[PDB]
């Protein structure tokens, strides 16, 4: 459950990300594939080498989705409705993996936002990514 | 895997009463029903849209037999699971692209199935022994992932 | 999300459990302590030997909580309010342990309900136990 | 844990720049803030109800130093983490009653602290090497639980 403080924190952190959101998306993905190789099982059709355009492209889509989630933080389940359908009925990614990507996004943000990544913001961002994950897996069964 | 000799003996004593054909189909079918996302690997099997379709699907039954036959072979080498499942680990990673989390889910569904099948004979200590076995098999199957 | 079918399945299975709720709760705990020994870290004040009075008493309390939850399936956050509070602010059991207990409760039920533990009912109970675990950890942060 | 030679070099090189005292207090503090249920082991430390309280607590700082100092010692014995941490595993299980999931959580928080501190130097390959190390230490600390 996000508190107003959490929403405030996420909107400030995501705002500083700004136009680099897509870049960070791609880096989080690269960090995930290297740190947790079992996640590559969902991308057999991708070139996963460093600097891959598919990774850069997919990173952009993930980032744009998160930006939309932040804009619609008070009604995420409707805002992400299409994505939750796609993940539940088509992609069918095991829920454990969402934690892995979330961790890698936090690591990425920490590496890019020294001043803004305080313990309070870290906590709000972790809750936020967990809520997004929960929404993306809410229609699995 | 480190099972005690009394744990090993309990595991083998119970397994001798298992019809791997029946149990295999039930275990794989329940996995597909309880955790629907695992169906992603079996679109080639046909209709899996309802519990009745899954449980009655002949390909699900045949595949269950194969899986649990390989599991059964593994019980003869509890001291070297890594070795026994090495080729299968490579196959599941490089060719089939199966997330190893699925092996853990199947392990727990199998434990439920053994409990359903044997009732009171599936005691707490026997369960504990099978939990070690199923974790060990999942770890062995995940060892060659990269 | 629990569907009407899920609710019917759970109600039918738990009714069959009836007066044995407490016995099954104790069995589930013993199963958990033996199969997943890290769970014992939360009970250092208990005698955990087979048939201990503390395990028996605790199993009955756990079972009664689940009976209450089944009866209030459409109103669980309110019905389990005291328990959510207790777990979040006093006991503080790491969320991962709820899935270990839920698995051991399923195994216990399987072992006792041969006719009733069909694949559909197995799915509904697993969903029910996940929902209960979610409510109990909902106030953690 | 098996690290490739370049991984070993990366781990060692970065760690040579870490101030254990500082990093330790930050990682433990962040654990207590981000996952507040971990506060259950530290009631005697005082009021831990706000982030500022936690981060400025001298007992959190001190314990952070202790924890990370032991961790540091382990980096010199990557080839035998289990033996190195055996006595500490037994202590955490039998005396302190610490659920080993806590070791996994601290590992991930530690990764975030290193990234925060080192920025761009904490590259994807460097993170991967550290993820292997923190998982190995966590498994080592969990090994003697019974
Ligand atoms: C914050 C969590 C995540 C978000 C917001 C997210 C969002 C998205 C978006 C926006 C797409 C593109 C959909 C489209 O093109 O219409 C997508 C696709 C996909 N996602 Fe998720 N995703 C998340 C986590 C994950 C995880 C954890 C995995 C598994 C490791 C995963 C696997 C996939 C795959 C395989 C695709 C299809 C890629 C393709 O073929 O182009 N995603 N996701
Ligand atoms: C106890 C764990 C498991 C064992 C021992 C096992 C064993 C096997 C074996 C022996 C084969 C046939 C290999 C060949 O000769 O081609 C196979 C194939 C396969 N397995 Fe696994 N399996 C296990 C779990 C799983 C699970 C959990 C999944 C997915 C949810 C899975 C997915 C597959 C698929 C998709 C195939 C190929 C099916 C086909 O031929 O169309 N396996 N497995
Ligand atoms: C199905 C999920 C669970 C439910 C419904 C549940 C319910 C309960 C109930 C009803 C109580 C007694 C409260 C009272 O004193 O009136 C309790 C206490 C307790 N629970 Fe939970 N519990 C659950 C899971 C867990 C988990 C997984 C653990 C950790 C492994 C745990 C650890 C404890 C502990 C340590 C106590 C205090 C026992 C004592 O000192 O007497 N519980 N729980
Ligand atoms: C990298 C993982 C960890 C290592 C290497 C580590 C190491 C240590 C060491 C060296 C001590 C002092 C033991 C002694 O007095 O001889 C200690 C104590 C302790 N640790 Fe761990 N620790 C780790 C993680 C954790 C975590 C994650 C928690 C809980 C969140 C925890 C809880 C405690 C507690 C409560 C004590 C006793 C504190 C006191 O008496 O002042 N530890 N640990």
């Amino acid at each position: 459950v996000l508190s107003p403080a959490d929403k405030t924190n996420v909107k400030a952190a995501w705002g500083k990300v700004g136009a680099h959101a897509g870049e960070y998306g791609a880096e989080a993905l690269e960090r995930m594939f290297l740190s947790f190789p079992t996640t590559k099982t969902y991308f057999p059709h991708f070139d996963l080498s460093h600097g891959s355009a598919q990774v850069k492209g997919h990173g952009k889509k993930v980032a744009d989705a998160l930006t939309n989630a932040v804009a619609h933080v008070d009604d995420m389940p409707n805002a992400l409705s299409a994505l939750s359908d796609l993940h539940a009925h088509k992609l069918r990614v095991d829920p454990v993996n969402f934690k892995l990507l979330s961790h890698c996004l936090l690591v990425t943000l920490a590496a890019h936002l020294p001043a803004e990544f305080t313990p309070a913001v870290h906590a709000s961002l972790d809750k936020f990514l967990a809520s997004v994950s929960t929404v993306l897996t809410s229609k699995y069964r | 895997v480190h099972l005690t000799p009394e744990e090993k003996s309990a595991v083998t004593a119970l397994w001798g009463k298992v019809n791997v054909d029946e149990v295999g189909g039930e275990a794989l079918g329940r996995l597909l029903v309880v955790y629907p996302w695992t169906q992603r690997f079996f679109e080639s099997f046909g209709d899996l849209s309802t519990p009745d379709a899954v449980m009655g699907n002949p390909k699900v039954k045949a595949h269950g037999k194969k899986v649990l036959g390989a599991f059964s072979d593994g019980l003869a080498h509890l001291d070297n699971l890594k070795g026994t499942f090495a080729t299968l680990s490579e196959l599941h990673c490089d060719k089939l692209h199966v997330d190893p989390e699925n092996f853990r889910l199947l392990g727990n569904v199998l434990v439920c199935v053994l409990a359903h099948h044997f009732g009171k004979e599936f005691t707490p200590p026997v369960q504990a022994a099978y939990q070690k076995v199923v974790a060990g098999v999942a770890n062995a199957l995940a060892h060659k992932y990269h």
